């Protein structure tokens, strides 16, 4: 679920998802049209389009099971549902770390008054 | 998608009300366990069931059609799932606008730590 997908990217990127990622972008906040503003942006994209992908569960609410070990994440479920939810969110969290080097303040609070071009296409 | 849903919120609350929506309550925006805390959070929760009965298609993405006629959100000509998204955020930004009176700002920024109930049930 969302607090845990948000527990993996305060871990692996140092900033509070509600306070930064949450309102950025075309993508990571509340967008989905568009098209992706910079690398951040890309891999929220990816993330919905994850999510797309998950049938059987909802991916904000199903409740998995993770660690971090040795700055991994690991994903322990059986139900392939919910591991597959959880991966998702690994993955964004892995790829969001990498690229904080770029996070751009100024993309915070962008789907106000931009997103209004050609969306990304999963 | 949640570009639209916000719009839809901020055309039926004023302006900037969608950030309200970002993080409150174990449902609303970056959350998704235990018990709603409250009649907003309630609306989110039923929102994010409706999410979850949305087969074949991807919330967040889709564009629907929708328009305010006489300070009421209306659901356009969605065929297939669209009707169903659209309807969705209708509710629930209705249903914020319906519980502006109990909005609690000491809701907003739960920690999980707080939602460790075993999750209402859609």
């Amino acid at each position: 679920n969302l607090f845990q997908f948000g527990e993996m990217i305060l871990q692996k990127t140092g900033k509070e998802v509600v306070h930064s990622y949450a309102i950025y972008g075309c993508y990571c906040g509340w967008g989905g049209q568009g098209r992706a503003q910079d690398a951040t942006d890309r891999c929220c994209f990816v993330h919905d389009c994850c999510y797309g992908t998950v049938n059987d569960c909802n991916p904000k609410t199903a409740t998995y099971s993770y660690s971090f070990e040795n700055g991994d994440i690991v994903c322990g479920d059986n139900d392939l549902c919910l591991r597959t939810v959880c991966e998702c969110d690994r993955a964004a969290a892995i790829c969001l770390g990498q690229n904080v080097n770029t996070y751009d303040k100024n993309y915070e609070y962008y789907s106000i008054s931009h997103c209004t071009e050609e969306s990304e296409q999963c | 998608n949640l570009f639209q849903f916000a719009r839809m919120i901020n055309g039926k609350l004023g302006a900037f009300s969608v950030w309200n929506y970002i993080s409150y309550g174990c449902y609303c925006g970056w959350g998704g366990q235990g018990t709603p805390k409250d009649a907003t959070d309630r609306c989110c929760f039923v929102h994010d069931c409706c999410y979850g009965g949305v087969k074949g298609c991807n919330p967040k993405l889709a564009i629907y059609s929708y328009s305010f006629q006489r300070g009421n959100i209306v659901c356009g000509r969605n065929n297939g799932c669209l009707r169903t998204i659209c309807e969705c955020d209708r509710v629930a930004a209705n249903c914020f606008h319906q519980n502006k009176n109990t909005y609690n700002k000491e809701y907003k920024f739960l920690s999980s730590s707080k939602c460790r109930q075993r999750s209402e049930q859609c």
